[PDB]
């Protein structure tokens, strides 16, 4: 059991990793006009959210991880 | 001199006169510039040099593959996608290796492609191969068979000999002494 | 300028020899030389009438002649060594022709190639054509199975052979070709893999096929 | 003085030459700086070049690779992609060493590619090699056969003698004569 | 006075150069600055040394090596990667302590390479070794199979003397002699 | 001026042979000296006729001729150590010829070869040609079979050789093709893996491979 | 005069200079400022020259070392690039030590490397050496196999007496007179 | 521009000897002054022709010479330590030629070398060769199979040699060669896995028992 949460939570940082790329590359883009003061939160997450099932995530990662484990298909 | 084609490709132009070539008509392959090449032919040889088009189905298309529509330039790539483009690759690589043979002047070779299996829960399939070739005549080819067969069968997983189908022949006459115009 | 001087620099490769229908034949051992020669005569810079032969050309020209003036013959190859006296390899046990009709077989084949001054008939003997032809199969360490019918013999060699035993034998059938012909005995080398690939069978007058451990399959007797 | 082919580069340039000179006719290269190459025949010798070029399917297309398909650019690299991308190296090093052997002029190697087997629970296969050779003439052919077996058997995991598949042959007659220039 | 190479490097050259010179024909290393060297022969000798390039394969590519598909300066660095910059590098530095034997004149070392055995469960197989050797001649080349199995045995972490083959052969008549100016 | 000024320096490695033809010969020793001295006469710095011949395939010319007018003849090899003289090397247990009709056919095989002068025929056994060729693969310690059937023999190389074995068998049968051809005993040097690496099994009158703890392998014999 | 090789390094115009003297003939080295060095050879020896070019693979790579594969500039260091890095010096130490012992003019060493015990509960195995030195001619090289061995067998933590493998052998004749110049 | 003055400054390690066929042989020792000489006679910078000899490849030449005008011969090696006049090692006891016949073969060894003056034929014994290759392989104490059959002898040292017993068999092979040559008697230095080197016994019911020296070998565990 605790190598499997080893083995969870360094998965689970490279999924992290785009993410913040998204809501960096968002919140920047209202510093370049003259949006300093809006919150970036309620733009970051329709950006984020339509992005993952358009590019069909969730039957990305149920495949990769079941993969490791069995013959799967 | 009447106009047949025009706008063609260097190598669209030098199939259209080995085909006029055959049939006892001439051609010119007059440059245009920065269009293209151009072919005319006599008036005479106008009649028998448009059904031989219509026919022969020229000018030549490019010659297709399999990886020129999954391109490597996308951000994402699926698995159906890399598979065929490795495929594809290789498929082109046999093809090259087969040309440097005793004997042959041209080959070609089809690899049996694989779709549905990775997500299917069905194990994938076993490969099939299909080889042409055209060989040098005088060559006594139906032992030639034998070599493409052993070359072919274990450059994969697991073929087998009843997998593999080789249909080879002898190229054609040739043609060396000149149409001859026509005497008008 | 004359022809021999109008092909290559090394004048080994070709001859040149006088016809007599007013032309001049030149020959050839390879069909590479062959189209070397014809390229000369195509190109058109020669005044006079020219022509290029070859050994297995001339060879397949004249049986073509051979098949329809004179069908149900026994006959081995035409060798043209020297291309003014070739011999013509006629079978012994297999012929009904006296004496006469073969000094009219060489006159007639005489006026197919007038290059030639005389055609030497000679009879070879058809056992050892076959003789030859197991010997030669036996010290390959081939293995090889003989078929004996009327009129020519046949040597199959099957099953999943190796890089060195399709080499050897790939060697041995292009020189005895090359002597011999096509005409009385044939090579069958046919690379596949063995039969009933992974089954388990009951050979012998009353057969079957186990397709599985509780499936039978009842063919042909195996 | 017609031209059949222009824009060649160097490598296509010097086996268009290499082809046409040795079925009797001269052909002409001419240099033109950023253009390429170019090549020119005379004017008997165009009917018969035309049937060549057509025949030989000339200018030779460059030679294509499995490594080439998966560039090492790409910001994410899937292992189906570095596992295609270590096979070609290694198909690419061992027809590197085989031409330093005695008397190998060319030769071309092939392995078999397993990619499915480490994206999901299954066991790998086993490993083929097939491999062209091209020898200098005057050599005994038939025993040159074992030091290439027994050269290719463990470079890799777990090969047998029944997965190679050697064929390989003596190289060609040589050309070193002239054409001849034809007289008008 | 006909140019048959140009744009070449260095160490291109001095290889058509060995190799031309070797079959009595002569040739000219042309320097021209930033674009290259350039191999020039005469007109006599320009019909064979067109077929020698195209026989040889000259010019020589580039010699590849596995670890320039995985460089250095990539982002992430799979261990995959890692071990196959690894392995490419002991193979590498063991060719270059083979040429400091008593009589060898070149050498070339192939590691199996088995990179996805350690990374799942199942234990990781044995490792193999390949080399072959261009000996000075006179030596007794039959005797020296067991000093460099004896090398190469114990640089690894379990081979067997099974796992290991050698090909190793004598080297070439020596070319001494000037090839001489073609007389017309 | 002469053809052996415009050969290389070394006036060694070439042998120049007068004609009866009015040609001349270069005889050379190898397929390297064969193209180096085809390149002279091809570019063409020599008025006359010349030639390059060889050792085999002037062995392989007038076997041409000689599976034509001769064929069922038991020979060798034609030995060229010393070229206006050639060797022929002719078996004795397999010839059905007189004193007539061997002059007769050194006077057809001087007519093949117009460098020549004479040509010498000795007759050997076949004992002695198939003798040193068991001798001299027991001394390498190889494992071999051998095969014997009328008009030829043959050695079967088999197993799983080593690299040392490999070379031994390499060194050998080149140096027996250089004497005495492949006409009459013929080697098969084909290798395959082992089964019997790491099983245990039982060898002798009942023999058996234990391929497993419960799987038994019993051989064809 | 005519040159064969510009551009070099000091160390490789120093090997290239002692394998052409070897064979009797002569090269000058001429500086070049910042272009390096360059050899020129005379007009009778430039057909052997080229011979041996070729053949001893001149000019020589720089040697390679396994710590240049994974540098210590990186921002994040595996334990495996991290163990490569300390076999690397310690294979580096020994070798530079081996050479004051008393008699050796040259020496090599290799230790097997293990990469794929730590990451996974696999234990470590034995580690295995390998060495190479040139001994002073004159000396009895049959007994100093102890001395090197009993020195390499306490520098680690667990080998054996037969995992280490020594090939040694003594060095070639002096080179002491001048090559001549070639008279015409 | 003399032959001796265009070698290197040393003179006393090469030897120019005059010829019969009027030419000039420089004998040298080994394959690296071989090169150094052959140099001198490539570049060209001599007036007449000259020849490069040896003793390694005069032996080699001679015996392609001697193995087709004199099949089944048995002999040993050509010593040139005087090179005007050799010493041929004829074995005695595997040959019976006369000595009239053994005067036209010294005549025409000596017509075969221009440079010699006449050959002496020596007759070796053939129990000594045998003999001092087994006593000469018990002294570096190595373990060996000797394998006796007619008209030779072969040495095999099989098994997970160490490395100073690779280096005394190699220094010793080297070293037997020189003087006897291998036409009569054969090493077969081979390393394979097995801590018996080279021998096997068979256990049961009384012991052990030496097996009989053939090819497979059984693996070690240990």
């Amino acid at each position: 059991a605790l190598s499997e949460i080893k083995s969870a939570f360094k998965i689970g940082f490279y999924l992290y990793l785009p993410f913040v790329v998204v809501d960096l590359v968002v919140s920047s883009v209202l510093l370049a006009l003259g949006m300093m003061m809006m919150s970036p939160v309620t733009i970051s997450t329709p950006i984020k959210l339509v992005l993952f099932v358009a590019l069909d995530g969730w039957t990305l990662l149920s495949k990769g991880l079941i993969l490791q484990y069995m013959d799967i298909a | 001199d009447k106009d047949l084609l025009k706008g063609l490709d260097q190598e669209q132009a030098n199939e259209v006169i080995a085909v006029l070539q055959m049939h006892n008509i001439e051609a010119n392959k007059i440059d245009s510039g920065k269009l293209g090449y151009s072919i005319t032919v006599a008036e005479p040889d106008f009649t028998a040099a448009v059904y031989w088009i219509k026919t022969y189905q020229l000018p030549p298309r490019p010659r297709v593959e399999i990886a020129q529509m999954f391109p490597a330039d996308s951000l994402v790539s699926s698995p159906r996608a890399e598979k065929a483009r490795l495929y594809s690759a290789i498929e082109q690589r046999l093809e090259q290796s087969l040309q440097t043979m005793e004997g042959v002047l041209s080959a070609r070779v089809h690899i049996s492609y694989d779709i549905d299996a990775g997500e299917n829960g069905r194990p994938p399939k076993p490969v099939h191969l299909s080889a042409l070739a055209v060989y040098e005549r005088g060559s006594p080819l139906a032992h030639q068979i034998s070599d493409i067969k052993r070359f072919l069968k274990n450059s994969f997983a697991d073929v087998d000999y009843d997998n593999i189908s080789v249909v080879l022949s002898e190229r054609s006459d040739a043609q060396l002494q000149a149409p001859g115009t026509p005497v008008k | 300028a004359e022809l021999d001087s109008l092909l290559g620099q090394e004048k080994e490769r070709f001859q040149v020899l006088p016809g007599r229908d007013k032309m001049l034949y030149v020959a050839a051992q390879n069909e590479r030389d062959t189209l070397w020669a014809r390229q000369v005569l195509a190109r058109g810079d020669y005044d006079k009438n020219a022509r290029v032969i070859n050994e297995n050309e001339e060879n397949k020209r004249i049986s073509i002649w051979l098949d329809t003036y004179y069908p149900q013959l026994a006959y081995y190859r035409i060798h043209f060594d020297e291309p003014r006296k070739p011999v013509f390899w006629l079978s012994r046990q297999r012929n009904t022709m006296s004496k006469k009709e073969l000094e009219v077989l060489s006159q007639k084949l005489r006026a197919l190639m007038p290059y030639a001054d005389s055609v030497n008939i000679t009879l070879m003997d058809d056992v050892t054509a076959a003789g030859q032809a197991e010997a030669g199969l036996k010290q390959q360490a081939l293995p090889y199975s003989r078929r004996n019918h009327k009129g020519g013999v046949t040597f199959v060699i099957q099953g999943a052979l190796d890089d060195v035993e399709i080499l050897r034998a790939r060697q041995f059938v292009d020189s005895y070709y090359r002597t011999w012909g096509g005409r009385y005995v044939q090579f069958a080398i046919e690379l596949k893999d063995d039969w009933l690939k992974g089954r388990s069978f009951q050979y012998g007058a009353e057969g079957y096929i186990k397709m599985s451990p509780g499936h039978w399959y009842f063919p042909s007797p195996l």
